[PDB]
RNA sequence: GUAAUACUCACUUUAUUUAAUGUAUUAAAGUAUAACUGCGUUAAAGUGUAGCAUAAGACUAUACAGUAAGAGUGAGACCUAUCAGCUAGUUGUUAAGGUAAUGGCUUAACAAGGCAAUGACGGGUAACGGUAUUACUUUGUAAUAUUCCGGAGAAGGAGCCUGAGAGACGGCUACUAAGUCUAAGGAUUGCAGCAGGGGCGAAACUUGACCUAUGGAUUUUAUCUGAGGCAGUUAUGGGAAGUAA
């Protein structure tokens, strides 16, 4: 979440004690987002599709990613930018 | 008015039972719609939301599928020879499911087999219903070939 | 009874009065037939004359579609004569009057048909205007030949304002394209992907 | 009211429905009734006939997430032998109808199955289930209307419309028990919602002010809110203290 005035960005994850915190980052950590994938199968008229956790549908990405690797989300263009493969 | 519930029932071991709460619109039913044979007739349902069902009253022109030379064509509908549950239903015509009627064949070019050929000299063939009628709202089967129709012919009126 | 008439015409409705010996003549009248004025009075001659409603001495209305002389009390719903709705889909039971015309009709709705040879002085004599005009501009064009659609402008030249609706109409349809010019460039875009996807693989 | 079908815990639902939410795919001239004007009706409660009357409106389809709900399997839970045999849609097979859906859930045909001293089948309860929380303790007992989660009912019974979701009761229809208004033809009511009165009892409070704070009503900064706050009456209890040095 950012605030258009002053320039604020904050990432949004857990603390320590289970609680929720705010951490402020920078414009080049500003643009992307991170998301896993769930699902992933082949839709109508033959088109690749894959599902990350939110409910975001993706197609014609990388085949070498699979149903379990973490996604880049671009947040601006919407596109899947970069993976980061399970080992 | 038709409820589905299973409450009023006995016991596994034979005791009676007593109820706690009303009637509930969760579980609730309908009347049965015999679908005969006449001019057509189609009326809508309304179900639990929205999706509308279909039923038919009276049904006449069923579809059915050859399944030698795989083709589909319509055809009248003019008697029913057999009916597995319930054997009355043959002398009110009344049209379910899985149960053999009598076809015309008219419009349906057949081939040249040994058995179909002589009722093909007159107007009539076999076909047997595999759609809910009530529910759907329209008949679709298969003409009988082969040891189906061998299976069936020992079960006719005779 | 007493009798109510209007004129469709003029757009007059007025009150009368009968002696008693005209009032057994119109007994056993569906609603809905027509008759004759000339039984009814001899001032009445030569008139066209038809049955369209009626109350009762308690108030009750009388129903068009029921075909008895007393008293009835039907589930009545929505639209019906007798019960003017409040919520949504709820009926109940009220007191109406069947269609036929006995003793305990109280009052009666005539329309006029055909004048007779006499004139009523308050009836047929006057005319009332006409108070609203239609708001859609294509049936409000035919009755004022103006081909130039200054319908505020011209009406102002003929000068009771009217407000059309032509803008109304007119907003949702460049709407409804508005959504065409964006959809069909998505089409485009994916198709760019697609060729270039299958470039690699 | 219900001794378990309700509740708690562990599993299944490829056997199912979901308005308002998120991300995506697809498609795109003619036709009524109100408010208005004008004639009326009845003790009341409500209702009628005209002006070719006259407005805005109505005549895309699906995926996957996300919330909400339905349906199953198994295990646990008070007293009674002066309650020892019980069950006939009851147990099973085939087929169909119906439901959003599995299933004797309902109906034809056939067969004789199903449960019990490890307590079946009966009878009683001055019996709503867990839980936060109190006592007393050497492996644990007893209370738990009271804080919170879950289930059932709106005088007693039954039936149904609208709707994404009601067998709804500050929504409608009928019968039974109690009534109230009237010009005698008819019309009408459900305080186990907040105050308040009557009866019953040994036994329990103001016919008070208000949207300040926490929330709900499809963006809730000014609309509504007897939900919810703020004050008055009472030896219901627990604290920090007085009546001297
Ligand atoms: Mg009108
Ligand atoms: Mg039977
Ligand atoms: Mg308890
Ligand atoms: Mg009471
Ligand atoms: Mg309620
Ligand atoms: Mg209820
Ligand atoms: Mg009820
Ligand atoms: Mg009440
Ligand atoms: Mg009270
Ligand atoms: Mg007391």
């Amino acid at each position: 979440l950012s605030i258009i005035k002053t320039d604020e960005h904050y990432r949004v994850f857990y603390g320590v004690d289970k609680n929720f915190t705010f951490i402020k980052i920078d414009k080049e950590e500003a643009n992307f987002k991170l998301a896993k994938v769930t699902n992933k199968k082949v839709m109508y008229e033959n088109v690749p599709y894959i599902f990350t956790n939110d409910g975001a549908c993706f197609k014609y990405c990388d085949p070498a990613i699979n149903i379990n690797d973490t996604v880049k989300i671009d947040l601006e263009t919407r596109l899947v930018v970069d993976y980061v493969s399970f080992k | 008015g038709i409820n589905h519930r299973g409450e009023h029932k006995r016991k596994k071991s034979g005791g009676k039972s007593v109820l706690h709460r009303k009637k509930r619109n969760n579980r609730r039913g309908s009347q049965m719609a015999a679908t005969k044979v006449g001019s057509t007739k189609v009326v809508e349902k309304r179900a639990r939301g929205g999706n509308k069902k279909y039923k038919a009253l009276r049904l006449n022109e069923g579809e059915f599928l050859y399944k030698s030379g795989n083709i589909i064509n319509s055809s009248k509908i003019i008697e029913v020879m057999y009916h597995p549950t319930n054997n009355d239903y043959v002398r009110t015509n009344t049209i379910t499911k899985s149960s053999v009627v009598k076809i015309s064949s008219e419009g349906i070019k057949i081939q040249d087999e040994e058995d179909l050929k002589e009722m093909y000299e007159k107007g009539y063939l076999y076909a047997v219903i595999n759609s809910r009628p009530g529910q759907v709202g329209k008949a679709e089967g298969e003409i009988l070939q082969g040891s189906k129709l061998e299976f069936y012919t020992n079960l006719f009126k005779k | 009874m007493k009798l109510n008439i209007a004129d469709p015409v003029n757009g007059t409705q007025k009150m009368y009065e009968i002696e008693h010996k005209a009032q057994l003549k119109l007994y056993n009248k569906k609603i809905g037939d027509q008759f004759n004025g000339d039984i009814l009075d001899e001032k009445f001659n030569g008139y066209v004359f038809e049955i369209t409603g009626g109350d009762d001495a308690q108030g009750f209305p009388m129903s068009k579609k029921y075909l008895t002389p007393n008293r009835i009390r039907p589930l009545l719903s929505k639209g019906d004569v007798g019960y003017r709705c409040r919520r949504k889909g709820v009926r109940m039971r009220k007191s109406v009057r069947g269609a036929i015309v006995s003793e305990e009709t109280n009052v009666l709705a005539i329309i006029v048909i055909k004048k007779g040879d006499n004139e009523l002085e308050g009836l047929t004599d006057r005319s009332n205007p006409r108070t609203h005009l239609p708001k859609k501009d294509k049936k409000l064009r035919s009755m004022f030949n103006i081909p130039e659609g200054e319908d505020i402008v011209t009406y102002l030249k003929d000068l009771p304002n009217i407000k059309p609706t032509g803008h109304i109409h007119e907003r949702k349809r460049a709407q409804k394209e508005a959504s065409k010019k964006a959809h069909a460039e998505r089409k485009a875009r994916n198709e760019a992907q697609r060729q270039q996807w299958l470039k690699t693989y």
